[PDB]
C-alpha cells in the first residue's frame, strides 16, 4: 500500500545545527490526491506532539525553529537551530490512504562535548542475600558520548555472560547518558569471594576507572 | 483545558480481551473525531483506528480489523478500543487523540497512554532493596544512592524520592528483562557526600498492577 | 484527472419504480484512497440539497426511500419507490482529488398517465399595441408528457419563424407540464389580419384543438 | 436557523469586478470551512473555491485562479468572492456552502444563490401586459388569465399574484431571449370562471436589476 519512507532513521547534531528529515511518499499517487502531511515530535514516555499540519502550517504554541514544506511526493521536516530539548523521535503522517499511515521515525540526537562518568559502585544488601541473591550494581553518570565498556571482576576473575546494562535517555537539558551495569551472583558465590569491582572505559577517561569494595568491609 | 486521559490499560491473557477508555475534557466528543494509535516497545507509532462518534462511522488498520472496535458514548464524553483475540503484537501503549475544530488530518491533543501487555505470565510486585555505598568508599564530595526494584512483571514501575520533594540528579533506568521472565531496574540520586547520615532519603516505589507500593529508607549500611 | 461519470443522463419513470443512478470514477485509483462520495438533489430554482454522504450515510431529515452505496470506484444512489416530488437532477461528488469534482447530473422525469392540455389564446392588449407590437399567446396547461405541437396561422398562412415556446419544469404534485407559445408580430400586421389560430397537437387529444379569435371582436 | 444568505450578484461589463458576500446565521464560520459553488444556466455545478477562515488557507479552481479571491472577516460573521477580470464564461449563479462541525466532504447547507451575468448589454426594466380572461375563453373547467412580462435585461423577474395570496394554478414560464437581445415571459393562472369581472388579480412583478416594480390588474376586456 502507499507508505512514507522516512529518511534518514537517526542522525546526531550539535545545538545551533539546521537539521533537515524527509518524508517520501511509496508509489506514484494520482494528481490533485492531497496528502495533508503532518509532523509529530515524541519525547521518551510522552504522547506525540504536532508539530506541521497540511504540509507547512505550523500548529499553534510551537517554536518557529520548526517548518514543514512540500513538493510533490516528498516532504520534509526542517528544525533551524536545534536545541538541547529537540532530542526526540520525529514522524511524519500521510493521509492519501485511508487509514492514513507513519514514517519509521527519525531519531534526533544533540552532540556535545566529551563527558567522562562519574563511577559509583554498591554492594548488595543483606535483605536481598537472605532471599539466595546478589546483585552488584555499577553506575555510570552522566557522560557523553553513549558508548561506554564495562567490566566485572570478582577475585580478578573477569565475569562473562552474568551482567546486564541500561542505559537512560538522552537528557533534556545537558544532552547526557547515564548508565547501570548490574552483576547477578548466588548467594553461594558471593559469600565465596572477596572483591568486587567494576572497571570502566569511556572516550572521556585517559585510562579505564576502577571502583572496587570488599565483601564484608 | 482540552484533555484525553486513557484508562482500562493491563495484563492479560493472550487470546484474551481488554477495554480502554479515553475520556475528554474542556471540549466535546460529538464536535470531533476521536482515534487510537498504538506503540510497541522500541517501536513506532501505528495508527489503529477511528470514528466520528455523532454517526458511529470507523475505520481501521489492516492489523486489528475484526479484533477491535471503536465506539464512543457522547453523553459521557467518553470513547472506548474494545479488543479481543489479543496477540503478543498488540502489547503496547494505547493512545487515544483527537480531530480539533474542523482541522482535519491534524492530531492536536493525545492522553499520556496506557499500556496492554499480552503475555500469559502472572502479575508480581516487585522488591525493593537499598544501593548504598561501602562504609569504606571514598568521594570527591558528591555521592551516589539508590533503589535496587527488582523482579516484577509487567510494567510499568514509577519511582520517587522524598515523595516528590527530591528530583534533581535523579536517573529511574529503563527496565531490563532478566532470563527469569521478570522485571528489574534501579534509581539512583546523587547528593552531598556529607549529608549520608544525616539527611533522610527514600525511595516511593509503585508498581500499579501489582497494587504493590514500597517507601524505602536509603542508609549506608551499619558495619 | 479523476473525474465521475455519471450515468444514465437523463431516465424517466413511473411513481413506486425503483430508481438507480451510478456514478463511476474516471481512472484506477490507489487502493485505501477514499472517494468520500456525496449525492444532492437540486430541484428548480433551488439550490441543491444534500442526500448522502460518505458514500452511504442518509443526512438527517432525507427520507428513507433514499440510499447510497458502492464498490470499487463506482458508486450508486437509489431510489427505491419513486415519488412525484422527487423530480430533480441528481449529482454525485467525489473527493479523492481536492479540489472535488461533481458527476455531470442525472435528470429524473416522473412517468405519469397521459393528459390533455387546456388551451387558451391571448390576443394582445391595447395597450401593447400602443407600441408597435403585438404579441399573441396561445397557453396550453397541465398536460403529459411533455412533446406537443402548436402551430400559428393568420388568416390561414402557417407562421413559421416568429414565435417563441417556453416549458414549464414538471409539476412536483401532480407531474404535468404546461407551455406557452408566443407569436410576434408588428402592430401593423396584426391590424392587417383578422383570424388569429393556435392549434395543438397532443397524444391526449384524438384530433388537434384549434383555440382562435377574431380581431375586433368579443 | 442554520443559514446563509448570498449577496453582490448582479450585471457587470466583461473585465470588470464584482464583489459576492455570503452571510451566515446560526453558527460561526470560524467552525467551519465555506465554498463558492457556481452553476452556469443549464449547465451542471461547478465547484470554484474554498477557505477555512481560522487559517485563511484558501484553495481555488484552476478556472478562476489569478481572477477571484476568497476571503472572510468573521466579526461579520460573512465570506466573501471577489471577482476581478470577468468573462462571459463566469455567467452563473453563485452559491455559497458549508461543511458543517468536523463533517467533512458533504455540503449540507446552501444559499439560495446569486446570479453574476457578464454582458455587454444594459439593464432594462418589463413592460407588463395583461393576458386578459374571457367568460367565452375556457378549457378544461375554468377560464386563464396572466401577465406578459416583456423587454427586460438581465434575468432575473419574479411574479407573484395578489401580493403572495393567489398561489394554486399560476405558472411562471421560464423567460426566453427574444431576438431582440431582451428577454419575456408570461406568468399564467387558471381561475373560476364565476370570478370573472367580480375577483381582482393583480400581478406583482419586480425586476431587481433595474428596480422596476409593477402591480399590473389585469381584467376582463370590456365587450
Amino acid at each position: 500500500d502507499i507508505q512514507m519512507t522516512q529518511s534518514p532513521s537517526s542522525l546526531s547534531a550539535s545545538v545551533g545545527d539546521r537539521v533537515t528529515i524527509t518524508c517520501r511518499a511509496s508509489q506514484d499517487i494520482p494528481r490533485r490526491i492531497s496528502g495533508y502531511v503532518a509532523w509529530y515530535q515524541q519525547k521518551p514516555g510522552k504522547a506525540p506532539k504536532l508539530l506541521i499540519y497540511w504540509g507547512s502550517y505550523l500548529y499553534s504554541g510551537v517554536p518557529s525553529r520548526f517548518s514543514g514544506s512540500g513538493s510533490g511526493t516528498d516532504f520534509t521536516l526542517t528544525i533551524s537551530s536545534l536545541q538541547p530539548e529537540d532530542f526526540a523521535t520525529y514522524y511524519c503522517q500521510q493521509h492519501y490512504t485511508t487509514p492514513p499511515t507513519f514514517g519509521q521515525g527519525t531519531k534526533v540526537e544533540i552532540k556535545r562535548t566529551v563527558a567522562a562518568p562519574s563511577v559509583f559502585i554498591f554492594p548488595p544488601s543483606d535483605e536481598q542475600l537472605k532471599s539466595g541473591t546478589a546483585s552488584v550494581v555499577c553506575l555510570l553518570n552522566n557522560f557523553y558520548p553513549r558508548e561506554a565498556k564495562v567490566q566485572w571482576k570478582v577475585d580478578n576473575a573477569l565475569q562473562s555472560g552474568n551482567s546486564q546494562e541500561s542505559v537512560t535517555e538522552q537528557d533534556s537539558k545537558d544532552s547526557t547518558y547515564s548508565l547501570s551495569s548490574t552483576l547477578t551472583l548466588s548467594k553461594a558465590d558471593y559469600e565465596k569471594h572477596k572483591v568486587y569491582a567494576c572497571e570502566v572505559t569511556h572516550q572521556g577517561l585517559s585510562s579505564p576507572v576502577t571502583k572496587s569494595f570488599n565483601r564484608g568491609e | 483545558e482540552v484533555q484525553l486521559v486513557e484508562s482500562g490499560g493491563g495484563l492479560v491473557q493472550p487470546g484474551g480481551s481488554l477495554r480502554l477508555s479515553c475520556a475528554a475534557s474542556g471540549f466535546n466528543i460529538k464536535d470531533t473525531w476521536i482515534h487510537w494509535v498504538r506503540q510497541a516497545p522500541g517501536k513506532g507509532l501505528e495508527w489503529v483506528a477511528r470514528i466520528y462518534p455523532t454517526n458511529g462511522y470507523t475505520r481501521y488498520a489492516d492489523s486489528v480489523k475484526g479484533r477491535f472496535t471503536i465506539s464512543a458514548d457522547t453523553s459521557k464524553n467518553t470513547a472506548y478500543l474494545q479488543m479481543n483475540s489479543l496477540r503478543a503484537e498488540d502489547t503496547a501503549v494505547y493512545y487515544c487523540s483527537r480531530w480539533g475544530g474542523m482541522m482535519f488530518y491534524a492530531m492536536d491533543y493525545w492522553g499520556q497512554g496506557t499500556l496492554v501487555t499480552v503475555s500469559s505470565a502472572s502479575t508480581k510486585g516487585p522488591s525493593v532493596f537499598p544501593l548504598a555505598p561501602s562504609s569504606k568508599s571514598t568521594s570527591g564530595g558528591t555521592a551516589a544512592l539508590g533503589c535496587l526494584v527488582k523482579d516484577y512483571f509487567p510494567e510499568p514501575v514509577t519511582v520517587s524520592w522524598n515523595s516528590g520533594a527530591l528530583t534533581s540528579g535523579v536517573h529511574t533506568f529503563p527496565a531490563v528483562l532478566q532470563s527469569s521472565g521478570l522485571y528489574s531496574l534501579s534509581s539512583v540520586v546523587t547528593v552531598p557526600s556529607s549529608s549520608l547520615g544525616t539527611q533522610t532519603y527514600i525511595c516511593n516505589v509503585n508498581h500499579k498492577p501489582s497494587n504493590t507500593k514500597v517507601d524505602k529508607k536509603v542508609e549506608p549500611k551499619s558495619c
